[PDB]
Formats: C-alpha cells, structure tokens, sequence
RNA sequence: ACAUAGCAUAUCAGAAGGCACACCCGGAGAACUGAAACAUCUUAGUACCCGGAGGAAGAGAAAGAAAAUUCGAUUCCCUUA
RNA sequence: UACAAGUAGUCAGAGCCCGUUAAUGGGUGAUGGCGUGCCUUUUGUAGAAUGAACCGGCGAGUUACGAUUUGAUGCAAGGUUAAGCAGUAAAUGUGGAGCCGUAGCGAAAGCGAGUCUGAAUAGGGCGUUUAGUAUUUGGUCGUAGACCCGAAACCAGGUGAU
RNA sequence: GAGGGUAGCGGAGAAAUUCCAAUCGAACCUGGAGAUAGCUGGUUCUCUCCGAAAUAGCUUUAGGGCUAGCCUCAAGUGAUGA
RNA sequence: UAACUUGGGAGUCAGAACAUGGGUGAUAAGGUCCGUGUUCGAAAGGGAAACAGCCCAGACCACCAGCUAAGGUCCCAAAAU
RNA sequence: GACAAUGGUAGGAGAGCGUUCUAAGGGCGUUGAAGCAUGAUCGUAAGGACAUGUGGAGCGCUUAGAAGUGAGAAUGCCGGUGUGAGUAGCGAAAGACGGGUGAGAAUCCCGUCCACCGAUUGACUAAGGUUUCCAGAGGAAGGCUCGUCCGCUCUGGGUUAGU
RNA sequence: UAGGCCCAAGCGACUGUUUAUCAAAAACACAGGUCUCUGCUAAACCGUAAGGUGAUGUAUAGGGGCUGACGCCUGCCCGGU
RNA sequence: UCCUAAGGUAGCGAAAUUCCUUGUCGGGUAAGUUCCGACCCGCACGAAAGGCGUAACGAUUUGGGCACUGUCUCAACGAGAGACUCGGUGAAAUCAUAGUACCUGUGAAGAUGCAGGUUACCCGCGACAGGACGGAAAGACCCCGUGGAGCUUUACUGUAGCCUGAUAUUGAAAUUCGGCACAGCUUGCCCUAGCUGUGUUGGCUUUCUAACCCGCACCACUUAUCGUGGUGGGAGACAGUGUCAGGCGGGCAGUUUGACUGGGGCGGUCGCCUCCUAAAAGGUAACGGAGGCGCUCAAAGGUUCCCUCAGAAUGGUUGGAAAUCAUUCAUAGAGUGUAAAGGCAUAAGGGAGCUUGACUGCGAGACCUACAAGUCGAGCAGGGUCGAAAGACGGACUUAGUGAUCCGGUGGUUCCGCAUG
C-alpha cells in the first residue's frame, strides 16, 4: 500500500501466458557425467540411482557445460548440440 | 497458515537470477500518437523494479 | 470577494552546466542544458535537439570564448 | 340409488416430550467488518432460527480418473501448492 | 519549634541526645547558600493543559502457522524427509512420496552456458565463469482480536402494554 | 376500577419526534462480538555505546500513509570524505 | 578523518525563537511564507533580576585545589570605593 | 604504560539484575524454612548478604531450560483506609408533671391535665404484602437520639362456614 | 371560608387536546366548507397467505387530501409538473 | 413598446409579514423605540398552505385606567424553623505532597509556590465570597474523522408493490381482416396500381361449455355465517396462479455527496508550459506578481542552391500619414505558427527545385529523479532522400499541446491450443 498513489503493481501491465504443455527437462551437464567409469552405459535409471538426477521431470536432457573426460553411451531424452558432440569427440556415443 | 501470493504482481513480474524482480513498463496501453516514436520503442524494453520498490514489495512475492 | 488569477508557474527544468572546465568526461555525456545557443558546441561536442550540449568523445572539458560576445564547449583527448 | 363423507366400537411397548450450549445431514439465512469511502466482491453459506437424526452421520461399488506397461467403490491423512 | 514567607529537599553548620554490620558512627537541627512535584502531551507546561485522595493486590508486543534476515550446528553437489508404522503421550527407528539446490534465458514453441530481442556472427537485457540445504536462538513482517482498555452504531433471535 | 387487545423493519398518537416499565430520530435482553476506532489514554527492571526528524515527492491527502532524506547494527570497498 | 556499497532494525512527515537575504502584511504582530546560520527541540552548567529559542559554554564519577569565558568587582553579592 | 572517548528525546545496538517453574549436581532446615520487621552492610546500577525479633515447615545455591517475569499514573478493576469533620443532616406537628419499672429512662408503662384530626389522623373493605397478628422473654444488630420499648431477636401460639 | 373592576388591540370562533419530567400556545382537534377516490369480494388498510378491519355498512355510504364556527367573499394563468 | 402560461382582482397593509425604521401624521403621557388611529414608496400581504370582518369564549399575547398595596423611596420591628451553644448520633462531593501573604514584574503572553521588594508572633470560633483560570459533566458552540444515526430528493444502485405482454393451466365453433409463396387475369424476364381462388401462416371479434372461479341460493355431514360434498344460478377459456419480459416505483433499502483554505462556509483553485519573486550553479514557499497550453503545419518537415530586414528621408497617378515603384541612409528596433524566456542576420528569418529521415532494428554514455515516468545522445546495421561532393536528414529555433492500469475493438503473428487433429 502507497497510501492512495496507484501502487506499483497496478501502475505496470501484467504480461504472458503459461502453456498447459509446458515441458521442463531434469538438466545434466558433462562435468557431471564425468563420474561414470570410461565404457559405462549412462542411463536416466543409473543417473537417478546414482544421484546425479533427483527429479526426472519431462526427461533427461545432456547439456555442455565444462568438459567430458571420458567415453559413455549416454541414452537421454534430449542433447544439445555441444552435449552430442562432445560425447562423440570422447570416444563415446548418445541416443535419444 | 500459509502467506498468499500478491496474484497481481506475480502476473506482472518474473524472478531473475539474481533474485531481481523483471517487470513491463507503464504507458504501453493506448494513446500511442501522443508518444514520439523513439519513447515507444524504448518503452518496449524491460527493466527491473526498484530497489526502494523492492523494499516495500518483496514479500508479496515470497513464493514467486 | 478576493481571489487572485495567479499562482501558476511549471517545473524548474535543471538547466546549466553539468560538467567543468578541466573535468574529463566519457563520451556521450552532457555538459550544458540550455534553451537556444546561449553556449556553441566546440570541437568534439554536439548540440542535440533541445539545445543540450554533449560530448562526442572522451577527453576534457574546456569552456572558451567564441569571437567578442559568444561562447562555446569543447573536449579533447587527453595525452 | 349403489356407496362415499361421516359416525361408533376394539387393538397397538405406534407417535408425542426431553437433551450433550459437542459432532452429522438438510431448510432458511444476516450484519458490523475488509475493500484504507462504496454498490460487484468480502465478512460467509459464518452467526442466529428451524427440521431430521446416528452413535457416528454423510459418501460409496464408475454413464469414474486419465492418456501408460494405465488405474479400478467410498471416506480420511500427507503432498501436489 | 510561638518575628516567621516554606514543591519541603539539598549542600554548609553550631548546640543537644545517643553509641553501630566500628565505619574518616547514629538521632535531632539554631542559622547560611541553592532550589516552581511526577506523568502525559507539546514549538514551549511550575503551569491556571491532562491524570492520580492514600495504601495494597490485579492490570498491556503473546502464541500458532507461513515469509525473510542474522547467529549456531550437521552434512555438502548435495541437503532433507511428510503422513504413516513401531515406541513409554518420549528420545528414536523406519518411511525418499514430496521440497530446496545442482542452469539460465524466453510471453511461448523452444534453445541452453547461454538465451531473448533483432534481417544481423551487430548492439543491448537477463545469465555463465559454485554452494547449498536441514533444524534452531534472535530481529522484522504476513494471516489470526495480534500490545491493552474505550465508542456512537449495525445485524439476529428472544422479553416487555402491571 | 376490574378483566383484556395492539410489540420494535413494530405498535399507539385531538400530532409534541409524542408514549411503549424513572433518558425513544427508533424499547429491553442475549448473541454475531474482542464490530470497527488512520482518534485519546495507558504500556511495568538497570546500566553501557550511538543517536534523529518535524523535509521532498505522491496520496478522497492534509494531526494518516508510502518511497526518498536524516538515526542505528553488521559485512564489504579502501582514501574514493572534510 | 572520513567516505561509499550491500543487508537487518528504526523513528520522523505539528516545529520555535534569534540573526540575516527576501515575498506578504502596514519597511504592523511573539504574524505569515521561502533562503542562510545558530540555539531550543533532544542541553545540564555561568551571564541576561526572574526568563526553552539571547551571550559564554557541551555535565563519565569524586575533591573544602588552580586558570579562564560571557559577564563583572560600593552593600545585597565573589572581585578595583 | 600511554592517550582518546563517554549531555541526550524518538529510535537502533550491547551487557546485565531480579521473579515463578523444570532438569541435573551439590546443600540448608523444629539446635527453627519461607514470609514479615529493624539495623550504622556490600556491589558501577537493577540489586546481594549478615545480625536480631517475629514466624512455625519448608527453602537456597550452581549450570542449563522455560515463561501468566518486574507498575506510579490507563476519569484503570477490586479491597481497605483517610480528608472534608465532630462538620451537613437526624424527613411537615405540643407537650407538662406525678407514680411505676429498671444496671441505666426526655424517649418504656400507668395516671391527670393540655393539645391535634374529626367528608376525618375515625369505622369498614377490594387489591397488594404474606405471619408483619397474639402471649411470654430479650436488647448484639435494625430504629436517623435513647430504649427497660418495637412492624426487630428468641420461644410458644393463633385463622373453625350448607347460607 | 366565598369575584377585583374597566377601556382598547393582535391571535384562535367556541367546550376540548398537547411536548409524563424546562414550551398549554397563536400549535392539534373541532362543528362547517371543498376536492378526490369508491357500484360492493367497494375503495382504503393489516397480513406471505389464509383470515380480517371497512361493515353485519352500500354513494344522504365508506377512505384519503386540504380548509377550519359564523358573515361577505374566494380574481387571473392549464406553458411547466 | 419588450416579454410571458398569465402578469396580483376585492379586501387588507410599517402587519405574528416593513430591512431602511424609533417611517410620517394624529391620540394618549410632564416625557411613549411599546400601544391605539390614520397614511401607503407592501425590502418581502392577498383570497380554502383561504382574504377580510366578527358577538361569545381564553391560567393566550399587548397597551392604557380606577382600586390597591413594603414592588419602590428606604427601610424598621415582631413571631416561628435553620444557623449559634450543650448532650446523642453522624454523612458528602473533593483531594499530587503541602509549613498555602501582598505588590510590581517574569513566564505557555492573567502566579500561594519564580524575581525584587513589601508585609506578617503560634492555635481556634462566627461570618463574606475576590482568587485558587474553584467542584460538578473527557464542550452540546466551532472544526476535524474517507465516525454514526434520523430525515429529503428530478444523487446512485436497488427493491415491496402495481401496470403491461408472451407462455403454461387451456377446450369447441363461426365470422371477418392481414403477412408470405404459387398460379390466373389485370391497368401503365420483370416493375407498378389492383382483383378471384389456391396453401399453409397469423390478428381482431363473437358464440359455446367441460376445465377454472363465485365473501350466490338451497341440501347433507351438523346443535356450525368455518370446511367439505351435492344441486341450481352466475361467470368462463376470461379471471386467478406459475415462469419469462418491459414500464412505473424515496412506498421502502444500502450508500455516495473531494481537497486546499491565515477557523469553516461562500468565492477562487486543482494537470502542463514561460517569466519574476529566487539572495550571479542547481533547487527553493505563500489564496505572492504576470501570462500561456489541452494545438498547428503535407509544409510551417528533409535537403540543395540562392537571398536579407523593420523604419525614415527624397521623388512618383488613381495613392491619402500609411498600398505598389526608385535611390540613399538604416545592425537589427523586422521576422522567427502559437505565452514568456533564452536564442537566431554565417541565420534558427526569406525564396525556389527536388523530396518524405514526420524511416526500421537499436543504442556507449549522460541529464533528471522517491517510484512510475521524463529528457539528451554519439555510434552501428538495414533500406532511402537531397547534394557534383564533403555531407545532412530518426519532424518543426528551443522549452507546453497531455492520462497509469484493468477491460474491450481492429490489424499482424515461423507463439500456445486442456486425449489427438
Ligand atoms: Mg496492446
Ligand atoms: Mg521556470
Ligand atoms: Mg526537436
Ligand atoms: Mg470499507
Ligand atoms: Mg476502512
Ligand atoms: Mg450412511
Ligand atoms: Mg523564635
Ligand atoms: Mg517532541
Ligand atoms: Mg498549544
Ligand atoms: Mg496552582
Ligand atoms: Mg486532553
Ligand atoms: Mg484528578
Ligand atoms: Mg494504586
Ligand atoms: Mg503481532
Ligand atoms: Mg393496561
Ligand atoms: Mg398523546
Ligand atoms: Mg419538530
Ligand atoms: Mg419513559
Ligand atoms: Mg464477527
Ligand atoms: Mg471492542
Ligand atoms: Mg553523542
Ligand atoms: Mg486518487
Ligand atoms: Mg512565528
Ligand atoms: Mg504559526
Ligand atoms: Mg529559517
Ligand atoms: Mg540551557
Ligand atoms: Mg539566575
Ligand atoms: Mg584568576
Ligand atoms: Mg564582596
Ligand atoms: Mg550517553
Ligand atoms: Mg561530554
Ligand atoms: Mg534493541
Ligand atoms: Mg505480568
Ligand atoms: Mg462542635
Ligand atoms: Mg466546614
Ligand atoms: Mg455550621
Ligand atoms: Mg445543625
Ligand atoms: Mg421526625
Ligand atoms: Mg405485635
Ligand atoms: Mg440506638
Ligand atoms: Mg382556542
Ligand atoms: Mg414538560
Ligand atoms: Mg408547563
Ligand atoms: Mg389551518
Ligand atoms: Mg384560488
Ligand atoms: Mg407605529
Ligand atoms: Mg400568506
Ligand atoms: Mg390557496
Ligand atoms: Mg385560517
Ligand atoms: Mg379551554
Ligand atoms: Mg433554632
Ligand atoms: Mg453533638
Ligand atoms: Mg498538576
Ligand atoms: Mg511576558
Ligand atoms: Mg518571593
Ligand atoms: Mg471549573
Ligand atoms: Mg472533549
Ligand atoms: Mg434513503
Ligand atoms: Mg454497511
Ligand atoms: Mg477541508
Ligand atoms: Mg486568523
Ligand atoms: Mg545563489
Ligand atoms: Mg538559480
Ligand atoms: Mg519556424
Ligand atoms: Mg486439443
């Protein structure tokens, strides 16, 4: 309350929707996988068993940040593109 | 029991994450021949609420 | 009865100077508002729409005489 | 007119009335109040009144929930939030 | 203590009477200096503004649930369980559903250490280039009567024409 | 005089806002109920350190409030202050 | 010898006199409205008889010590008849 | 050791005092607990001891925990007691004396005289009250004084219908 | 124990009534005037209704508005409501 | 002569009405703002919110007499109750503690309590009321509170109720008049003015009886002015009643009805721009002093090129003091759309050609600032205009010419689309 000047949050427009499909994915990111022993098959059951992932939300998507130090075969829902090609630059390989 | 949601505030802002509030801007509704082309243009552009705003609001948006 | 037709006036429009003689400024930043040419842009400075007088690059301010009545604003690199 | 009101007699551990200022289901249903005024809105289907209970009541065996490897009456707790 | 002008004490001080938690003691007070109670409310109250006859008792920021911040402690890219069940109305064991964090950006599709805007590999916004989380002391806020007392009134159902 | 009738969103009134159980511009009791009170009053132990404001802006605002200004506590920066 | 940033907690939004620059009023007001400074507010102590706002001066506590400020030195009444 | 700071309302910050209860430890107490009272005691403050008297059975202390935790003011609530003050008042009026009674008499009883009402202060009686009626006894309180008396207190009685 | 009287003026015709407890009046009422509604399950009024008052009355009656004994009178405007 | 619906008649009139006003004149009195009579410039009488009279009546209002008197001149005495003294009994409001003087001053501006003087031995009792801003009641006047309540209305929003239509209850029949469509004729493929039938679609009006109704009669239950049933009569698809709809609706309800303000009201004001006040940065108040704005321009914008005013003197026709022409002088006294100020003659003023930058994406940095906003901006990219080119151009010499959010409309959209499309 302003004491009767037009507060704030009605001074300012309200802004967007929310989709009813909206889909979130539980993120993982290199750095992380590098906890798996070299020739390890990555999976969304052994990254929840082994705690990396917690939620699993709409599916497990691979994302780049830092950097892979061993060669997986990573089966998620989604990668990005740098996730892809840093799995396959290690030796390893990814499916959807 | 629980506190409530300012519903109003939480459909005008969105929580950076810095914690900072984005918010739209005011006279964006109509009226727009009275605004010179260069002040609409820049009233498209989102900012911030305020640190003394945020002072008076935060916990409105405790759970935002 | 009584009354008076008066009792208006606008808003103090902050006018002047903004930045010294010898102050360095970045470029961009405005060193005189003013209604008119009651100062002249020198080197390196621009006069915008509404008369207000800006720098155009970085450098020093230096308020100097413009031939026998006038005056004028310039910047200049420093060294 | 036929017999139908009606009238008379007999039987019935049939009803009635009470309350535990509680809980349940239903009928009917405010206002101060909040909105820094106020009418939509809120207070609140709350208080009060009334009817009906039961030891509990109400609900209940999908013309359901969903969107997968589907589940399988109702009620209640946590969470979703 | 009966020549004296007093918010009553205070500082100085003879005289007189005592003798203690024994301390450079106790009671009284001729006389001198100084000095207009307390609370509230006020720009400012000795105020002739407010309140209290006196004494005693009683008499006002609490608790619950959420939020936030600070301190503490455990663990840490993790942290933590809720109901339930067992137990002594306990500690506690079990319970991972759930919650927060580990990634942001966008209205969104979505992309992702980047993303949005944009025709743009431009410029600009928000981000990246570690630290959280659980419980709890303190502070403050929200929902509750929310520090305490006080209306004139409003509404509902009753009781009254002695 | 006796026995009775009319009851409060109502009665009664040769009419005065007049009476309805010793105050009627809407009786009384109980309840909603701790109505609400931006107003007045009150709010209880001690010492130590710091120490304001009575302004601007906006306000159905003007003895209320919000943000700024001025106080305080902590952490940080590091000479940026006088 | 401060300053700035971030975060926790505030109170304040009735101001007064005096001096001075001005408006207003009547070169009226202990008037009223702004600028500037001080003091009061929230400041005891000394002076101005008494006297928030003037002048001197900012009380940590104790002393039956000293020097000064404003202001004073015939008596009340300390100090120069 | 030095030398620097320490007026302060709203208000922020800090450290503490004291109250009741709980836990654990360690104590006190009929050879006298708490409470109360007095004293010339101690600490920078809130406050803490000690002695003596009263009292008569419970209570400190240490560390930690928890709060119905501190009053001088609210025309605050309840109780007690002052002040005003031996003051205002003692509620329409005519009594006097004699004799009784009694611990005590203007005030009770009896007598005489006097005075007052008399369309009534008389006699009935309906409502209303509900034992106040009668007898004996009493004198705390009630009675605006007194009291031997009373509508008061105690004890025992009292209301009779075919009309 | 038991009327003071008289001359004038305003107001209300009059006897009545009223603010229990600061107003008794020039206020109310009134008999009279007028307007208007009402054909009877009347209109008006109370009630959700049933049921009632009106009225066991019937236009010489009943409700409402205004005026206010009596005498002499009551003019103009129907544009507005 | 203007206007109106029409312009106040009779009666009355300084009045329960007359401000001015104690109007003026007459009466009454020694003296009369009152009273009575009269007048009429009725501030602002007037005909049933009746006008003007009016005998009788009145605890009515008003003026004057006689009588009367302690009302008064002007007070005195006497009787009784209280007061006073004594015996008995014994409250109250009030109250921060009180050893509680006066004067002149001081001071929150009116002092028992402060200063300086002045006066004053300690303690009662009967009396008086100047002060203790004495007690009593949280001022009732005044203002304030986005307080309450009662009341009004052509305030708002509602609503009881009433009116009106549709429809259900709700049926039968006849006449008559229309809309639409087809067909035939018809007069100036289809128009216009018409006509007769043909098909449904519908109105209005009558008639009927069986629903429904009767606070109508009679009969029974039944000792009953209720009720029910039966019969007759009346009425009748109406009325009544349900749902829906429009109208009316202070009858009744819930509320609103601003602030500033040298108290409040009334008047004025409320946002924005310019100047002065404003104390040579910026900022800075008053119901201080002056004015503007709520637009305008398709060029009055951009760009290129070119140009220079107002006024005066002297000559010249219609022509004058000023029209248009000519020379000279003329530094800004003109012009700059529009207030003022600051600017502008290297033009920001004037003329012409070509044009649409009065662009799209933006934006380092900066001003202003509580916030929300407001202002300036180089420069980069795209695609342009003018220019030979440098280059200029994201409106106008500069500063007013404007309004948040919610909601709704319109256009666009490689966004979403509640199992899927
Ligand atoms: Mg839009
Ligand atoms: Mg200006
Ligand atoms: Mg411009
Ligand atoms: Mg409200
Ligand atoms: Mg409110
Ligand atoms: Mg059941
Ligand atoms: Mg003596
Ligand atoms: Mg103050
Ligand atoms: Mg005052
Ligand atoms: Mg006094
Ligand atoms: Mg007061
Ligand atoms: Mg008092
Ligand atoms: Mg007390
Ligand atoms: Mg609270
Ligand atoms: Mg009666
Ligand atoms: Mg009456
Ligand atoms: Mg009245
Ligand atoms: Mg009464
Ligand atoms: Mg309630
Ligand atoms: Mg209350
Ligand atoms: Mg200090
Ligand atoms: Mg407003
Ligand atoms: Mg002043
Ligand atoms: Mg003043
Ligand atoms: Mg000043
Ligand atoms: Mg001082
Ligand atoms: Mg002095
Ligand atoms: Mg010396
Ligand atoms: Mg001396
Ligand atoms: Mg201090
Ligand atoms: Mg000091
Ligand atoms: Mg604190
Ligand atoms: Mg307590
Ligand atoms: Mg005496
Ligand atoms: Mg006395
Ligand atoms: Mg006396
Ligand atoms: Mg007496
Ligand atoms: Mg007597
Ligand atoms: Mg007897
Ligand atoms: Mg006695
Ligand atoms: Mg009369
Ligand atoms: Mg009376
Ligand atoms: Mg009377
Ligand atoms: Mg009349
Ligand atoms: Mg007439
Ligand atoms: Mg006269
Ligand atoms: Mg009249
Ligand atoms: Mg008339
Ligand atoms: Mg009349
Ligand atoms: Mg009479
Ligand atoms: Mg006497
Ligand atoms: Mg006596
Ligand atoms: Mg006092
Ligand atoms: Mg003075
Ligand atoms: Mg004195
Ligand atoms: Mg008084
Ligand atoms: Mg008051
Ligand atoms: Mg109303
Ligand atoms: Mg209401
Ligand atoms: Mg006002
Ligand atoms: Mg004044
Ligand atoms: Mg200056
Ligand atoms: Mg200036
Ligand atoms: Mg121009
Ligand atoms: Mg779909």
């Amino acid at each position: 309350f302003e004491g009767g000047q037009l507060p704030l949050f009605r001074r300012l427009p309200k802004r967007g929707f929310t989709n009813i499909n909206r889909k979130e994915y539980a993120i993982v990111n290199l750095d992380q996988l590098n906890k798996f022993e070299d020739g390890t098959e990555v999976t969304p059951a052994l990254l929840v068993e082994s705690g990396v992932v917690k939620n699993e939300k709409s599916g497990i998507k691979i994302l780049g940040n830092g950097s892979l130090d061993k060669k997986l075969t990573v089966k998620a829902h989604k990668f990005s593109a740098s996730a892809a090609e840093a799995i396959d630059a290690k030796g390893g390989a990814h499916e959807v | 029991p629980k506190m409530k949601t300012h519903r109003g505030a939480a459909k005008r802002v969105k929580r950076t994450a810095s914690g900072q509030l984005k918010r739209s801007r005011a006279f964006t509704s109509h009226l727009f021949a009275n605004k010179s082309t260069k002040q609409k243009r820049q009233l498209r552009k989102a900012r911030l609420v305020s640190k003394s705003d945020m002072k008076r609001v935060k916990q409105l948006l405790a759970y935002k | 009865v009584s009354s008076t037709k008066n009792g208006r006036d606008s808003e103090s429009k902050r006018l002047g100077a903004k930045r010294a003689d010898g102050q360095f400024v970045t470029g961009g930043s405005i060193l005189y508002r003013q209604r008119g040419t009651k100062i002249y842009p020198g080197e390196n400075v621009g006069r915008g729409g509404d008369d207000t007088l800006f720098a155009k690059i970085d450098g020093v301010v230096k308020f100097e005489r413009k031939g026998r009545d006038k005056k004028q604003v310039s910047v200049y690199a420093v060294a």
